[PDB]
């Protein structure tokens, strides 16, 4: 039921937990406003996560943590959100992976979450998320060529975008497509 | 444990 992401990204200490909290909220907050609220696109997320993530400063390590727990433990609740956050979340979910934003466990999880995405129906709001998240790192592929072919038995694999398709098949090869 | 944000956004 409830997922706990907490041995990857640890809870803040007590004594600022419900600032760093705050703080969590108000990047997504912005990543989901629109004009003529503040706003800040999923490549300006991304900047600041990758600078944050192995930051020497705990503050910025603390809001790193608290934002991908958040998004990963908030996977169960991806059906629930409106398709403009939704795509907004792939996006953002995607450009983890392809950053190397999520190492070991956590990347496989996030690659699992997104393998199971693609199996929902085709042209689901999830599926859709899958592709989205999907095509952010599709270079990272060939790097994994046991889940490319997980992806290319998918019942519906034949309807994915055929950039994806040679992406995918390529990288069971362990191979880049024959374009980028 | 959801941050308000995502108690806001979510149909459920």
């Amino acid at each position: 039921q409830q997922t706990d992401l907490s041995q990857v990204w640890p809870e803040a200490n007590q004594h600022f937990s419900k600032e760093i909290d705050d703080e969590a909220n108000s990047y997504f907050q912005r990543i989901y406003n629109h004009p003529p609220h503040p706003t800040m696109s999923v490549d300006e997320v991304l900047e600041m996560l990758q600078r944050f993530k192995d930051s020497t400063i705990k503050r910025e390590r603390e809001v790193f943590n608290c934002m991908l727990r958040n998004l990963f433990e908030e996977y169960r609740f991806f059906p629930q959100y409106p398709d403009k956050e939704l795509h907004i979340t792939a996006c953002l979910f995607g450009g983890i992976i392809e950053k190397g934003l999520v190492t070991y466990m956590a990347l496989g999880l996030a690659l699992r979450y997104v393998l199971e995405a693609l199996r929902k129906p085709f042209g689901s709001k999830m599926y859709y998320f899958g592709i989205a998240a999907l095509d952010r790192f599709k270079n990272r592929l060939k790097d994994y060529p046991q889940y490319c072919q997980h992806l290319a038995s998918i019942s519906h694999f034949m309807q994915f975008p055929h950039h994806l398709q040679e992406y995918i098949e390529y990288g069971q090869q362990s191979r880049d497509p024959p374009v980028k | 444990r959801r941050l308000p944000i995502f108690n806001r956004i979510s149909v459920s």
